[PDB]
RNA sequence: GGCACUGCGUAG
RNA sequence: CUACGCAGUG
């Protein structure tokens, strides 16, 4: 489907994300956290690619 | 127009509704409906608080203006109204006092006292000699128990000469003994009161002894400083040097408790090491501002942040799965269940949950016959003190608490100590108090909701002597099949069927029943929790004295209900509620479930008209539980009996710690004499101080379909070996979650995701029965998947993927 | 036995260097406060302890509490020595401002030495 | 990096 | 039965 498969990669784009030591600032880590629970919480599709975005441009910017 | 009454008469008895300067409502209308409470009808609630300025109309418009954890601002408007309790009381006084000034015996119902205090009865009242009047007032004050730490009614306590306006009280900043002040406080309010109030719990004669003090004390401790109570400390000198030493405890509870071992060896050194005091006398001053939680000290020189990382994802299950067909738009089964992570704050975000225990002062006598009715649930049961030798630990690789996780696991101090030195250090928790440390930790696990899950990882100490005192009771429990409490019963090999059987058992119209208690772990009351330790500890007549048992109640006191917390470095003091990583958590919750719905059925049963009741027994039986619960002060033991058999026939529970089934009749219910949805509610609102709202209880007509949830499990009726079997089944995204959704990444390659999908399978062979053909095919999709893995690895074998292994444990012939 | 004297040795050790840390000029005349020599646990960092720890979670906390070099804090006056942010990194008091605040990383802990 | 319970699986 | 691992439940 597109709502699983979306779930599954910002799950996983999260956890590549704490590999790169994001979790020591706490502002960004903050940010990654509340995207990665609201996009597995989100039952919308719009939404979840909305911050899916979103959290990869967080992921991109370094 | 319907009136709350209080009545005990030849016909009825009861505290219900009846059809029937001066004000519109009385005291007894307001006790009512904080007690019977009910979102549908409020509307008395209502009048009583916009009429007295607690609030404004404009107040109720928003939603959950009910609710105490949605809407904390109630616990305000609800105190706004506290003052006017406390006048009421010291009207009551005054009043018993006249009568006692002229010698008139009477009995003291709320129902002739209005809002403003004043008492407009004079019936019921017998001349006597002037000077040896005795009021009654054992169910005034005992219905009134709840509303006066609800309303906060004591608060007017903490200012100069009692005025809410003047400032605050200034105490000594050291003082800790505060028993002419409690004496003070209970010969002002509760002067008529014939019982003997202890204000130090050593004093007390027995277990009720203590309940009654205790829940004087809750009530009492509420207006002194919150710095006192904690361990009391005492410089000593240890061959010369000075330490300071915990040489007793200040108990909101139990009052002043005092060491008997003070003096001024491996089990010295625990006592001194797991006790506060060293650590919170060296460490720095902390404030913290995240909390409201009292904070004590900094252990380190910064604060700590745990963050909880995501969970790993198993491609190569979530790949298999979308190629059978699954996770498509529009199906039944989905991933609903995640691992959450969680950023720096969550720790000590959620330790603040405990702003959701308060202060809770039950109803005494209710409470005092519930525990009489309880303890019937636990007489098929044997415990006692065992020697060190006798005890038996599962695992000896857990943490030994703080500060012990520094140095090694539990089996180091296991290995150290001869079974001599537990003995002893077991003796001497007897005599004395030992505070100890509980970490929080931040737990890691497939979660449906993004709020984190802390755990309260205990010390040493308190685990050791709790093993000792309570194992032999737990493994009774624990080992004995078709009683109330179901801990130790498998579900699996028929276990589930027999179960549901013994629920069923003999009830005339059966409906089914679950509720949920919201926010448990944080919101009980510490009275309740001391009366599951006391109902644990009857169990030793014989092995321990008075003394003994007092002291070993008070070692749970002091390190399980309101220890020293330490989150993230820092000391912080827990402001009740339950450990969930103590020694006897399952249990206790057992008999706080119990306590629970046998309190609605007493609420239930006295709260019925009992006029129209047709039924005489049941009529007789209700007049002779309002005589047994506010007449009686010994203990019946013939109506005890009497009212388990009846709740036993009329209402079969089934409980494990939090989640409870209730087979009960119908017509019953319907008719009011047995507990319903609504008086769980009420129970818990008035209690528990918590709102439980009907999206969360669900109730069930037909015995066929059975329970709706029990233990997160569905079940369902079927056929095997022509015979109508009840088989448990789980939610099927909890289970394709976990098999996605992993803890570790070495569990996405080896051996060992085989035992896992097995365990997964075994638990999801049920809902090959179930009539949707997902549901049936995710058991098919996880022996696939099974098979699969093990072609990648690659006839003993063969029998792990095939559906007789699975069949056969639900089979009940093993 | 050998474990059971390394864990014997290690908790004396704890014990005797950190009452090293524990100081005698306060406790004693707290101590001599009391006629019975008991004194609460709670009362001892308060009035004896010399470095004080704040955590702010928000600017408004902060211009509430500890918006100056010196406070004051449990009827004593402290003066701050240092503040850090959660990520473990120095914080200027000059930086601190309803203008700097979203660009700081909350909470903050500030740490003060008794005057 | 906690308590309890249950069920698996490999070993005498 | 005793050890270790896993899974589920509160
Ligand atoms: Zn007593
Ligand atoms: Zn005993």
């Amino acid at each position: 489907s597109k709502m699983s498969d979306v779930k599954c990669t910002s799950v996983v784009l999260l956890s590549v994300l704490q590999q790169l030591r994001v979790e020591s600032s706490s502002k960004l880590w903050a940010q990654c956290v509340q995207l990665h629970n609201d996009i597995l919480l989100a039952k919308d599709t719009t939404e979840a690619f909305e911050k899916m975005v979103s959290l990869l441009s967080v992921l991109l910017s370094m | 127009v319907y009136r709350a009454f209080d009545i005990y008469n030849d016909k009825v008895a009861g505290f219900a509704k009846f059809l029937k300067r001066l004000t519109k409502y009385t005291m007894a209308d307001l006790v009512y409906a904080l007690r019977h409470f009910d979102e549908g009808n409020c509307d008395t609630l209502k009048e009583i608080l916009v009429t007295y300025n607690c609030c404004d109309d404009d107040y109720f418009n928003k939603k959950d203006w009910y609710d105490f954890v949605e809407n904390p601002d109630i616990l305000r408007v609800y105190a706004n109204l506290g003052e006017r309790v406390r006048q009421a009381l010291l009207k009551t006084v005054q009043f018993c006092d006249a009568m006692r000034n002229a010698g008139i015996v009477g009995v003291l119902t709320l129902d002739n006292q209005d809002l403003n205090g004043n008492w407009y009865d004079f019936g019921d009242f017998i001349q006597t000699t002037p000077g040896s009047g005795v009021p009654v007032v054992d169910s005034y004050y005992s219905l009134l128990m709840p509303i006066l730490t609800l309303t906060r009614a004591l608060t007017a306590e903490s200012h100069v000469d009692t005025d809410l306006t003047k400032p605050y009280i200034k105490w000594d900043l050291l003082k800790y003994d505060f028993t002419e002040e409690r004496l003070k406080l209970f010969d002002r309010y509760f002067k008529y009161w014939d019982q003997t109030y202890h204000p130090n719990c050593v004093n007390c004669l027995d277990d009720r002894c203590i309940l009654h003090c205790a829940n004087f004390n809750v009530l009492f401790s509420t207006v002194f400083p919150p710095t006192s109570f904690g361990p009391l400390v005492r410089k000593i000198f240890v061959d010369g040097v000075p330490f300071v030493v915990s040489t007793g405890y200040h108990f909101r509870e139990l009052g002043v408790v005092h060491n008997q071992d003070v003096n001024l060896s491996f089990k010295e050194l625990l006592v001194y090491a797991a006790d506060p005091a060293m650590h919170a006398a060296s460490g720095n001053l902390l404030l913290d501002k995240r909390t409201t939680c009292f904070s004590v000290a900094a252990l380190t020189n910064n604060v700590a942040f745990q963050t909880v990382k995501p969970g790993n994802f198993n491609k190569d299950f979530y790949d298999f799965a979308v190629s059978k067909g699954f996770f498509k738009e529009g199906s039944s089964v989905e991933l609903k269940h995640f691992f959450f992570a969680q950023d720096g704050n969550a720790a000590i975000s959620d330790y603040d949950y405990y702003r959701y225990n308060l202060p809770t002062m039950c109803d005494i006598r209710q409470l005092l016959f519930v525990v009489e009715v309880v303890d019937k649930y636990f007489d098929c049961y044997d415990g006692g003190c065992i020697n060190a030798n006798q005890v038996i630990v599962n695992n000896l690789d857990k943490s030994a608490g703080f500060p012990f996780n520094k140095w090694g696991k539990a089996r180091l101090y296991y290995d150290s100590m001869s079974y001599e030195d537990q003995d002893a250090l077991f003796a001497y928790t007897k005599r004395n108090v030992i505070p100890t440390i509980t970490q929080m930790n931040l737990k890691y696990a497939i979660s449906a909701k993004n709020r984190a899950r802390t755990v309260a990882g205990v010390s040493i100490c308190s685990t050791m002597t709790n093993r000792q005192f309570h194992q032999k009771l737990l493994k009774s429990i624990a080992a004995t099949r078709g009683a109330t409490v179901v801990i130790g019963t498998s579900k699996f090999y028929g276990g589930w069927h027999n179960m549901l059987k013994t629920v069923y058992s003999d009830v005339e119209n059966p409906h089914l029943m679950g509720w949920d208690y919201p926010k448990c772990d944080r919101a009980m009351p510490n009275m309740l929790r001391i009366m599951a330790s006391l109902v644990l500890a009857r169990k030793h007549t014989t092995c321990c004295s008075l003394s003994h048992r007092f002291y070993r109640l008070a070692n749970e006191c002091a390190q399980v209900l309101s220890e020293m917390v330490m989150c993230g470095g820092s000391l912080y003091v827990k402001p009740g509620g339950t450990s969930s990583g103590d020694a006897t958590t399952a249990y206790a919750n057992s008999v706080f479930n119990i306590c629970q719905a046998v309190t609605a059925n007493v609420n239930a049963l006295l709260s019925t008209d009992g006029n129209k009741i047709a039924d005489k027994y049941v009529r007789n039986l209700q007049h002779r539980l309002y005589e047994c619960l506010y007449r009686n002060r010994d203990v019946d033991t013939d109506f005890v009996n009497e009212f388990y058999a009846y709740l036993r026939k009329h209402f079969s529970m089934m409980i494990l710690s939090d989640d409870a089934v209730v087979c009960f009749n119908s017509t019953y219910a319907s008719q009011g004499l047995v507990a319903s949805i609504k008086n769980f509610k009420s129970v818990l609102y008035y209690q528990n101080n918590v709102f439980m709202s009907e999206a969360k209880c669900w109730t069930e007509t037909d015995l066929t379909k059975g329970p709706h949830e029990f233990c997160s499990q569905h079940t369902m009726l079927v056929k095997q070996g022509d015979d109508y079997v009840y088989l448990p089944y789980p939610d099927p995204s909890r289970i394709l979650g976990a098999g996605c959704f992993v803890d570790d990444i070495v569990k996405t390659d080896g051996t060992l995701m085989i035992e896992r999908f097995v365990s997964l399978a075994i638990d999801a062979y049920p809902l090959t029965k179930h009539p949707n053909q997902e549901y049936a095919d995710v058991f098919h999709l996880y022996l696939q998947y099974i098979r699969k893995l093990h072609d990648e690895l690659t006839d003993n074998t063969s029998r792990y993927w095939e559906p007789e292994f699975y069949e056969a444990m639900y089979t009940p012939h093993t | 036995e050998d474990k059971r004297a390394k864990v014997t040795s290690a908790m004396q050790t704890m014990l005797f260097t950190m009452l090293r840390k524990l100081d005698n000029d306060a406790l004693n005349n707290i101590i001599n406060n009391a006629r019975d020599g008991c004194v609460p646990l709670n009362i001892i960092p308060l009035t004896t302890a010399a470095k004080l720890m704040v955590v702010i979670p928000d600017y408004n906390t902060y211009k509430n509490t500890c918006d100056g070099t010196t406070f004051t804090y449990a009827s004593a006056l402290w003066e701050i020595q240092q503040v850090v942010d959660a990520d473990s990194k120095i914080v200027q008091l000059s930086e601190i401002s309803m203008d700097n605040s979203p660009n700081l990383a909350w909470p903050l802990i500030v740490t003060a030495l008794r005057a």
